[PDB]
């Protein structure tokens, strides 16, 4: 009880759930997609000095 | 006077087979139980770090 009590303690940042939300991660991916939209919008901008 | 020695001797040291029969036969089913729980962890061992 007492390895099991104290094994809990995850100490430094640890993966039973971190574990979970490394699959999430790509959702960002999704959000770098708009900052590429946003560098698009660009074209836009230099387009009225063209 | 050695029978009643050797009866008493007997009578104290000696053990019924079939009582610990009834022991052993329900520990053998605990014990059948402990696998089942083990191999129900094989399917608990899907969760823990998804």
């Amino acid at each position: 009880s007492v390895y099991s009590e104290y094994q809990s303690k995850s100490g430094v940042n640890t993966n039973e759930e971190l574990a979970a939300l490394i699959q999430y991660q790509s959702s960002y991916g999704a959000a770098a997609k708009i900052v590429s939209t946003v560098d698009q919008m660009l074209d836009t901008l230099l387009g009225l000095k063209s | 006077l050695s029978v009643n020695v050797q009866s008493i001797k007997s009578n104290v040291i000696d053990v019924d087979y079939g009582e610990a029969m009834m022991n052993l036969m329900q520990v053998q089913l605990a014990y059948q139980a402990s696998l089942k729980a083990s191999t129900t962890i094989s399917q608990l061992s899907l969760l823990n770090y998804m």
